[PDB]
RNA sequence: AUAGCGUAUAUUAAAGUUGUUGCAGUUAAAAAGCUCGUAGUUGAACUUCUGUUCAGGUUCAUUUCGAUUCGUCGUGUGAAACU
RNA sequence: GCAUUUGCCAAAGAUGUUUUCAUUAAUCAAGAACGAAAGUUAGGGGAUCAAAGACGAUCAGAUACCGUCGUAGUCUUAACUAUAAACUAUACCGACUCGGGAUCGGCUGGAAUAAAUGUCCAGUCGGCACCGUAUGAGAAAUCAAAGUCUUUGGGUUCUGGGGGAAG
């Protein structure tokens, strides 16, 4: 049953090779409702040579307990980070009874939570976005990560925890300033991820002008959306 | 004071351009017209309205005008007044017989 | 006094006591209101009503497919009208009183839907609906009275969403106009479907 | 403790839903129908469904039936008897305005057109 | 942490409010805080009035027996226990005059 | 009481762009407040602006484009040798791309950057980006 | 880790855990019970603005010109600001 | 901390100002004025309640929670004592920013009666307080400020730096 049965109008448009450009999906803010929606863009042909190589990674797996009438009910929560060291990142955590299930669950929770990590230059705009255009900050309950631009080579000056999330973003060089509580690894990753996400959120001047008016990919493919469903 | 307003939309919006005058920003995001904020990659509550163009006879023309309204402004119950004004701007809200 | 088209629109609008609203002014609705009644009643400016109905129409016109517009209502009053409106406009709507929380968020509802434009009769009554509209990037048009969460609503049609006389007629006027723009009718020409149909009937 | 399992209720509901016309006000006759109409394993359970389904029959002899839909049968014949008008209760010709209304109209400038105002002592 | 906004009392401007003795324990309680419910009590029970009306005497202005006037002041401590005000749930704690 | 109205006016304004105000009324205004303003204006942060003549000390109204991210002052306006610059550029500014640290000089008031051109600078005044 | 490697003690960083930058202060430590008040610290707004023209570079832009090559110069405009 | 009437004595806010004066100001070590109770010294006064005490009862134990009494105090004059969960446990001055009615004081327009030191409608300064809500803050409880702080800087005073030993 490895058959993709779209359940959204997006899962639809995508499965049928339309709008094939992940970022085109973000531009329009098309809520990533399905998990395959991402599986589509990243081909499992494994030509072991391109960075676009989607990377699924687990980080934390913890036992969570609820006390109950002569019973300690134990379950597990896990955090998976998804990413192409090319400019997209997704954090996902899931809780479940049997561990393996949490993992495969978080693998997916991580996909729907995909975010565009805008890169940039510090100074001479040579050839490749090594850092972030500006400094950004990650908040999580009580966690504080600060992402700061850097020189080339001075690559990722963060904890083993954020560092991991950063690489999966494609960020090559950045200083990090962390504030308050880190053992709370869940909150830590969430902060790095949130920070990295707030990259696009930051309205800089080198944007400023006026957007290129376009049409919602729905009002464009309207006709289609009624073919296979009929 | 139209002043500042006309001038910000003035030229085209183009992200991080390098010495080699190349665009790099993976994609150029939609910008809220009444506020000039950036519409997220996952901005749930932000919407793009599609309004249609009419042709001096009560008929409708295969032409639409779009209005991007960010999340917050839509949340403060602005939209109705926000839109009703982006339409004054693009000469349209006042609908003459 | 534009052509008679406008003349009559206001005659009927004026007819259905649409300008008469509750004694509660949501500051948000400040502009859309007109003369504050002595008796305590609040009166809406009609130009806004008419004026807005036009936008409402023009935005529904924007839609490529007709079923991508969703008409929602809870009240028994607009229940009648909305159903007819949905009929003549060829757009989706449901009779079930309850909204069924998840209809727009959750893709497993029996009534799941993903409209491109939303029309609610009351920002109060269908507050649940608008609440979800907020999650799917779908804009809303609604009949708003002097008191109503003008939040998360893009197109306002200030009127008396109380008496069906009012409600239904606004729905009618919208469709009659929707028809015109679409090309299902001619600008001038008269609609041969009395506003009466949309009236909430209470058989024995 | 004579209450009905959900299944018992669903059955009676859906049976009545499909065969309303045929269903009688007599349990025995109906029980026979219910049995000839579907798969009721337990002979006993069959009755329960009919005994209760029969109950609903007498509650529809009233009309207010939450949970049940009698489309073609009733619900629709309902529309066929309620759509004959003659003159829109709204007279586009002559219309009336009161103090307030006219007050708003005189501001709008539409104060007076083809609609007459009436004073009261 | 904090449980109430008014902590049970209504002292909103001044720094100190008169103390009053509890109708039931006699305990001293700040006026504003303590519970109150000045009630209009009736002299005799239901069916018992009719018995005093027939054997009544003086004129009959239809004004019956004078009703008793009880100005009630309970301190929390016993007010509760005395079925007056039952420990209410979370959000119902802000409800006034149910 | 009041102090460094440049700060009074400045935050009142930030609070503006941050709240999404369409325009702002700054109450206590001075030459400084205005110069800073035309410097932000000149660099393209704020829109057209009008100074009303309060017969006491003018009131200004600034139109809000929507590009101001933050614009504040700096507590005591320390002195800053040209050598003290990178310290503050890496300190106050969100990048090596929005250089706007307004300073006071003897050569008037210049952009964080212009001060390197004129080659002098001096005391810090405020920042905007 | 490796001709090096443990250990003890003082000391630097991690210490935004002594904090000008850069902390905290309802409940976690922490606003004094409250007022007056010289030292100290901190203080509203105005005083040639501005315009025209010339010039030297500077930059940046370029439906553009002359040179050179593996990346610069000269020329013209506009513009800004400097002077 | 302050609630019986009335009369004096000096004082205060807010509102109202087309009145003057024109930086006179914000906060503050020193340094002072206050500061329920309880308590202290020397006199008054002594009704009620009542620490200690004397008794009953209750208990396995009760010099404790109930009950009967009772001294100091509680009241006052004049001295002295300064602490209290002296609590909003949230320093003062200043500017901003959401919605909404209801309040207390002053003022300005208006309407009805009536011509009332009244009532209502509408403004509006200033004062307790509440309701709703935040793509603002937080560890959270919660906060319209506990907000405008990693996009880290209006002015100033005081305080803290694992716990117990310890104020
Ligand atoms: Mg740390
Ligand atoms: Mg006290
Ligand atoms: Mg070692
Ligand atoms: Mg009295
Ligand atoms: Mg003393
Ligand atoms: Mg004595
Ligand atoms: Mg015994
Ligand atoms: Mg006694
Ligand atoms: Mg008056
Ligand atoms: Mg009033
Ligand atoms: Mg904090
Ligand atoms: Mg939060
Ligand atoms: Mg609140
Ligand atoms: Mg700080
Ligand atoms: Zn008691």
């Amino acid at each position: 049953k490895n058959d993709w049965q779209p359940q959204t109008k997006l899962g639809r448009l995508v499965k049928y090779g339309k709008i094939s450009s992940l970022d085109e999906i973000f531009k329009y803010s098309i809520p990533i409702k399905e998990p395959e929606i991402i599986d589509h863009f990243y081909p499992k042909n494994k030509d072991v040579q391109a960075e676009h190589k989607l990377m699924e990674e687990v980080l934390q797996i913890t036992p969570v307990q609820k006390q109950t009438q002569a019973g300690q009910r134990t379950r597990f929560k896990g955090f998976v980070v998804v990413g192409d060291s090319n400019g997209h990142i997704g954090l996902g955590w899931k809780v479940a009874k049997e561990v393996q299930g949490a993992i495969k669950g978080a693998i997916t929770h991580a996909k729907l939570n995909m975010v565009p990590v805008r890169k940039g230059y510090w100074g001479n705009k040579i050839a490749n976005a090594h850092t972030i255009p500006q400094k950004i900050t990650g908040k999580s309950g009580s966690v504080r990560i600060r992402l700061v631009p850097a020189p080339r080579g001075t690559g990722i000056v963060a904890a083993p925890i954020p560092k991991k999330v950063l690489q999966f973003a494609g960020v090559q060089d950045i200083y990090t300033s962390s504030q308050g509580c880190t053992r709370t690894r869940g909150n830590f990753l969430k902060a790095t991820y949130y920070a990295l996400a707030n990259t696009y959120r930051y309205l800089t001047p080198d944007f400023w002008g006026k957007p290129e008016d376009n049409e919602l990919p729905f009002e464009t493919f309207s006709e289609f959306l009624h073919t296979k469903a009929q | 004071m139209n002043s500042g307003r006309a001038n910000q939309r003035s030229k085209p919006m183009t992200g991080l351009i390098n010495d080699k005058k190349e665009k790099i920003d993976a994609y150029l995001p939609r910008k809220c017209d009444w506020s000039n904020k950036l519409i997220f990659s996952n901005d749930q509550s932000s919407v793009q309205i599609a309004i249609a163009e009419v042709g001096e006879n009560g008929q409708a023309t295969g032409s639409k005008t779009n209005v991007v309204l960010c999340g917050s402004v839509r949340s403060k119950g602005e939209a109705h007044i926000a839109l009703e004004n982006i339409l004054r701007e693009r000469g349209l809200y006042p609908i003459q017989e | 006094m534009a052509t008679q088209r406008k003349q009559d629109d206001i005659k009927r609008l004026l007819a259905s006591n649409c300008h008469q609203a509750t004694i509660n002014l949501n500051n948000q609705m400040k502009r859309y209101i007109s003369h504050k009644g002595v008796n305590g009643i609040h009166y809406i400016n009609i130009e806004e009503t008419w004026q807005k109905i036009k936008l409402a129409a023009r935005v529904i016109a924007a839609v490529q497919h007709p079923e991508d517009v969703m008409v929602v209502c809870s009240r028994i009053y607009g229940q009648r009208a909305a159903i007819k409106f949905a009929g003549y406009t060829h757009c989706k709507s449901t009779s079930s009183s309850r909204w069924t929380p998840g209809t727009l968020t959750n893709y497993q509802t029996l009534k799941y839907e993903e409209p491109r434009v939303l029309i609610v009769t009351d920002p109060r009554s269908d507050f649940q609906a608008i609440k979800e509209a907020s999650y799917v990037n779908i804009p809303v048009i609604a009949l708003c009275d002097s008191d109503s969460p003008l939040a998360y609503v893009d197109v306002v049609i200030p009127c008396n969403n109380r008496s069906t006389e009012s409600i239904s007629m606004i729905y009618w006027m919208i469709a009659r106009e929707v028809k015109i723009l679409r090309g299902e009718l001619s600008k001038d020409e008269e609609w041969e479907v009395m506003v009466d149909l949309f009236y909430h009937k209470t058989l024995p | 403790g004579r209450v009905r399992t959900k299944t018992v209720k669903r059955a009676a509901k859906s049976l009545i839903e499909h065969y309303y016309s045929k269903l009688t006000n007599d349990f025995h006759f109906n029980k026979k129908i219910l049995s000839e109409v579907a798969q009721v394993p337990s002979k006993r359970l069959r009755n329960k469904i009919a005994g209760f389904a029969t109950h609903l029959m007498k509650r529809i002899q009233k009309g207010p039936v939450r949970g049940i839909s009698l489309k073609v049968q009733e619900e629709e014949r309902e529309r066929r008897l309620d759509y004959v008008p003659e003159k829109s209760i709204i007279d586009i010709e002559k219309v009336t305005i009161d103090n307030e209304t006219k007050e708003m109209l005189k501001k709008l400038g539409y104060q007076n057109i083809p609609g007459l105002v009436s004073a009261s002592a | 942490p904090v449980k109430r906004r008014n902590a049970g009392r209504s002292q909103k401007n001044r720094g100190h409010t008169r103390t009053v003795p509890c109708t039931n324990c006699g305990r001293q309680v700040a006026k504003d805080k303590a519970v109150k419910r000045y009630t209009v009590r009736d002299m005799v029970d239901p069916s018992s009035k009719r018995d005093i009306q027939q054997k009544l005497a003086f004129e009959n202005e239809k004004q019956g027996i004078p009703k008793l006037y009880v100005k009630l002041q309970y301190c929390i401590s016993c007010a509760i226990h005395s079925r007056v005000v039952r420990v209410r749930c979370a959000e119902d704690r802000r409800i006034r005059r149910p | 009481v009041k102090v460094n109205i440049l700060a009074e006016c400045l935050k009142d304004l930030v609070n503006a762009e941050k709240m999404g105000k369409k325009q702002v009324l700054l109450r206590p205004v001075s030459k400084v407040v205005l110069k800073f303003l035309r410097i932000m204006q000149k660099n393209g942060y704020i829109g057209e602006f009008e100074v009303i003549d309060d017969h006491r000390s003018k009131k200004v109204v600034v139109e809000l484009i929507g590009r101001i991210n933050k614009c504040g002052v700096i507590s005591p306006r320390y002195d800053v040798p040209l050598a003290d610059f990178e310290k503050w550029t890496n300190n106050i500014l969100p990048s090596r791309q929005f250089g706007n640290v307004v300073l006071t000089t003897t050569y008037g008031i210049l952009t964080h950057e212009e001060c390197r051109k004129r080659h002098t600078g001096g005391k810090i005044l405020g920042f905007f980006y």
